[PDB]
Order: structure tokens, then sequence, then C-alpha cells
RNA sequence: GAGAACAGAAAUCUCCAGUAGAACAAAAGGGUAAAAGCCCCCUUGAUUUUGAUUUUCAGUGUGAAUACAAACCAUGAAAGU
């Protein structure tokens, strides 16, 4: 990272230096899954995650509140 | 001792429903429970909120919730 | 009618059913309308108490405190990150008419309650 | 004083949860070729532009400071101030399926049939009224093994006329725990089992 | 809606306040579609509270 | 493998060689050697307590179990576990 003169201070100026390794690969052969194995590994536990709840909502002093239409 | 029987009907013959005559810290949030299906009853004359405490060291007391 | 029978009606939909459990009723719906009939106390013919009244239990419990290291801990704390920003965030609430309150967090008030 | 906003054709995305930015252009042949002698030049050119664009995103993200010192637990100190990353974007398949959900046993069944609710667990002391102590109910040094240390046993009438008198009832005692632990053993196989 | 915000109370229980011969009473028939609290123009009808059952969950006082 | 009164096929001490052929768990087709084996020191708290969060229950709905996280706790010079 540089000093950049127009950015500011806060995005300075990126240059890159190689170190290796450098490598070409060819595409060999391939072997896909089976697309309920896709479904079983892209599932998720949702356990951690605060259920959602129409007209509910948390403020930012943490009460929860309900919405009246 | 803990409990009193509060009896109900016009013939005063069920007595199903209990006082509780010690005080109560009933928390925040209550709201009372509907009548026919009130059995245990905690009056809001006996409910408390704050209470004296004494702390050991430095020997004071205060009001606290 | 044997397909009326309270055996074959079982089937259709020993120890753990109860007195009164029907096709209305199951236990805890049995229990909690026994309720209503509930408090009354049991004397035999001699007077002595086959079984007191409920919630009148004559009996004086050993009230005893175990000996305990969690009794001494601090229970609640807060951080100065949390307080500042409870007490930022208090100030920049703006309520909203048809917004009620479900349940109030709880926090210490005393301390976020800081008005210059 | 070179530049740093880097202009794209091409509008790029970035996944700031897996620090990584993707740039669908147009690349040539020629020039990534190995028969070319400035592809290296022309690669890394590509790369530091699409490196200056995540930096700029990764430096305007927000940021979280701390007035904890150092010493303390959490890693953060005072001076230290932390880029808050968004969850990340890019979906990536797990290394093991998901805990499956356990059946009820017999006990469950049972507790929920009858409306049993479950202990509160407050603790392992329980008071000696024969002694002033509070003792563990179970256990190391626990109170459901002082008959085995008990220096005197009264012999139970309902022995007698049996060939089992003889036995010292601390062994009978000790016999019937261990039987009572194996049954134990053998409900929570049943149980895995089912 | 104020049932389906409450939908873990089992029960919920709306009470009528308000000055006399405001129509407390009037409401809860309205609602009932059926007189099931006694009204009067004279103020003071009313002495007691009542319970009213609207719906299974929903209570009027 | 050699040396040391009782003391030899088996007691205890000393030296050299010693990839683990010992002792711990799993059933490696590559587990562990300044150890994951043996001894010593510190902790007896391990059923802590907080949660607007996950699932279940309740006529006692701001409670309890339960899952997860956090604050602590133990030890260590520390990294850390
Ligand atoms: N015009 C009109 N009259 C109403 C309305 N609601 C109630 N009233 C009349 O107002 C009078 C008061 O009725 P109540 O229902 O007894 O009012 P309340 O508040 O219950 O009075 P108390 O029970 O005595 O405390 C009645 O005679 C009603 O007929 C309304 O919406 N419009
Ligand atoms: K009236
Ligand atoms: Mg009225």
């Amino acid at each position: 990272s540089y000093k950049s003169d127009q950015g500011g201070k806060r995005l300075p100026r990126i240059e890159l230096v190689e170190i290796g390794p450098r490598l070409d690969f060819k595409i060999g052969r391939i072997h896909t899954p089976s697309p309920d194995m896709v479904t079983e590994a892209h599932k998720k536990p949702k356990q951690l995650e605060m259920k959602t709840k129409k007209n509910v909502e948390l403020d930012i002093m943490g009460d929860k509140l309900g919405r009246i239409h | 001792e803990m409990f009193k029987v509060i009896k109900t009907g016009k013939s005063r013959s069920k007595s199903w429903k209990r006082m509780i005559t010690k005080h109560t810290f009933v928390g925040e949030g209550f709201t009372r429970r509907p009548v026919k299906m009130e059995r245990i009853i905690r009056p809001s004359a006996l409910r408390q909120k704050k209470a004296n405490v004494t702390h050991p060291e430095l020997g004071v007391t205060v009001f606290l919730p | 009618g044997t397909g009326k029978k309270e055996k074959s009606r079982r089937i259709r939909e020993g120890n753990l059913r109860v007195k009164g459990e029907n096709f209305y009723r199951d236990s805890k719906r049995v229990k909690f309308l026994n309720m209503y009939t509930s408090g009354k106390e049991i004397r035999n013919k001699k007077g002595n108490l086959i079984r007191a009244a409920s919630f009148q239990d004559s009996t004086i419990p050993d009230a005893r405190v175990q000996p305990d290291r969690r009794w001494f801990g601090n229970t609640r704390v807060i951080s100065q990150d949390a307080l500042q920003h409870f007490r930022s965030a208090l100030g920049e609430t703006q309520k909203d008419t048809y917004q009620v309150l479900l349940r109030r967090n709880k926090l210490p008030m005393s301390l976020l309650e800081e008005k210059d | 004083n070179l530049p740093v906003t880097v202009e794209k054709p091409i509008p790029v995305v970035y996944d700031l949860g897996n620090l990584a930015a993707f740039d669908s252009n147009v690349l040539d042949k020629n020039d990534l070729d190995s028969s070319n002698a400035r592809r290296e030049e022309k690669i890394k050119s590509l790369t530091r532009d699409n490196v200056q664009l995540l930096i700029n995103q990764l430096l305007s993200l927000p940021m979280k400071t701390t007035t904890e010192s150092v010493g303390g637990t959490g890693g953060q100190s005072s001076v230290m101030t932390l880029l808050q990353l968004p969850d990340p974007t890019t979906d990536l398949p797990r290394e093991k399926p998901l805990p499956k959900a356990k059946a009820m046993t017999k006990w469950e069944k049972f507790a929920a049939k009858k409306g049993i609710k479950p202990k509160e667990r407050a603790g392992k002391m329980i008071y000696d009224e024969a002694s002033g102590e509070w003792v563990p109910k179970w256990g190391y040094k626990g109170a459901n093994k002082k008959l085995d240390d008990q220096w005197l046993v009264e012999v139970d009438d309902k022995v007698k006329g049996t060939d089992n008198e003889l036995i010292d009832p601390r062994t009978l005692n000790r016999a019937e725990r261990k039987r009572l632990v194996k049954k134990n053993e053998k409900q929570q196989r049943r149980n895995m089992k089912n | 809606q104020f049932s389906q915000l409450h939908t873990d109370r089992k029960q919920i229980s709306v009470g009528f306040i308000g000055y006399p011969n405001t129509g407390k009473s009037s409401i809860i028939n309205t609602l009932r579609k059926k007189k099931v609290c006694q009204v009067a123009p004279i103020p003071g009808e009313t002495k007691v509270w009542q319970y009213i059952t609207l719906m299974k969950r929903i209570f009027l006082i």
C-alpha cells in the first residue's frame, strides 16, 4: 500500500508483487454430485437465527415491538 | 399457613380458589388470569417491587429494585 | 353397538388412561376440569384425615439453604461499550403511534437515564 | 500519485464475507496465451484493479472500536479497529450433514403422556439430618453408598426363612444397586436400538 | 391482530373503560350482535365488571 | 548384553544398544516418544448465571428443562488449552 494523494488518507494505492506459485491448470476430468446430495450439502441449520414474525420488530433498545394496522 | 381458602358460588359450596397470604414478587409484564381460570391469587397490596438491602462491606443500606 | 364401545374407539384412533378420559376429553383436559371440584378434604368414619385439602397440607417443611459459591458471584454485568450503545440508543428512538410494547428489555436504567 | 478509481465496463460483484471479488469482463486469448510475453503484465494489471476495488469496499465497510484495555479476554483492544464483514454470499457444500433430530425415548413419550415436567436440577448436595453436614447424594463420597460403610446393620425380618440370610446386607444392597445400573444401561441400549 | 400478536398467551382480555354513559356496554353488545350487557340512557347502569366471550381466544370485560 | 554378598530362570542398583516390538484407545491401508505413556504441582468449581435467540411444557404465561452463544472459572511465564 502507498499514499494516493487523490483518495485522501483513507484509500491507499495498492500494488501487487507476485510471490508464487504461478500455475496453469488444464481441466482434465470431472465428477459431479447427485442433486439430492447437492441439496443435503446445501441445507442450513437455522437453529441459531431468530424466527421471523410479521409485524414484530426489535428496536435499538432491545424492546420487542408489535405493529398495529 | 401459606394459603387461604376462598369459597365461590352463591351458597359458597365450592372451595377450589387459594389466596397467598405472604408478600410476593410477580415480576415484569404481569397480567391477572381470567377469574374463571384463576386458582392462585396474589393480591396487589401484597406485591413487592423493592427492598432495603444492607451491604456488609461499607456498612450502608440502599433501597433497591 | 360394538363399534360405539370405548374399547373400539381406541382401536380406531393401560394404566396411563385416567377416569373420565373419553372421546371429548384427554387426560390433561380431565385433570383441568377436575380442578373445579378438586379442593375438598377426605375424612373417614372415625374422623381421621384420609387426604388433606389441596394446597392445605399441614406438614412443616425443612427450610434450608445449602452453602454454595453461586450465591456470591455477580449475576448481571454490562460492558462500557454496551452502556455507551444503550445510552446513545436512548434518545434516537422515534416512537410510532401504531407500535405497541410487547416485552421490555431488562437494562440498568439507573445507569442509562443520564440527562444533561 | 496514481489514481485509486478503477473504472470497469461490466460491474463487478463482491462477497466481502469470503473477501472475494468477481469480475465477468471480456478476456482475450491472445494476451493470455503462453505465446505472449506480456501475459504476466496483463494478469497483474487485471488482478491489481480487482484488488483495488475489493480494498475500497473493505475500507468503506463499517468499523468496530472498543474501550477495553489489553490483557483482557476478547482479543480486541482500544487501539484496534476491526472491519465488520457481512455474512458470506457464496454458497458452499458442507463437510457433514446436519445433526438429525433424535426420536423420543420411551421415558420421554411416557412423560409427555402423563404430564411429567423435567426436574429443576439445582445441585447434587442434600442435607443429612443424622449429622450436621451437606453431602453429595451420589458419586464420589456420595450418600447413596453409606450403607456399605455403616458400622451396624439390623437384619430384616423378611429375609429369615430363606437361604439368603447368611449374606451380608451390604453385599445384597450393592448387588441390587449394580442390577439397577445394568437395567438402566439395557434400557438405554434398547432405546438406541429403537 | 392483537390476538395474533399475543398468540402465545392462549387468550387475551380487552377491558372497556371510560366515562359513564359513553357506550361501553353498547359497543360490547354490538361486537357480540346480541344484548349481553344491560344498557340504559341513565348513567351508572353497569355497576360491576362482566366477562363476555367474543371468540375462543378473545374476552371482553 | 554385561557388572554388583544373600539373589538361582524371577527381587534391587549401574552402564550401552534400544522406532516403540512397552501402555492407552480404536479395530489404519500413516493414532501417541522432550507424548496422548509413567511421576510431581495447582484446582474439588463443573449440576456457574445471563440471554428480546432454538424446541417442549404450564391455568403458577418475565418460570423450568432444552440447544446455542456470551460473561466467568481452572491452569500456565506466555502462546494458549
Ligand atoms: N346515538 C348513539 N347513542 C348511543 C351510542 N352508543 C350508546 N348510545 C346510547 O347511550 C346510552 C348509554 O348507553 P350505555 O351502553 O349504557 O353506556 P355505558 O358507558 O355502558 O354507561 P353505564 O353502563 O351506565 O356506565 C344508551 O342509551 C345508548 O342507547 C351510539 O353509538 N350512538
Ligand atoms: K347507562
Ligand atoms: Mg354499561
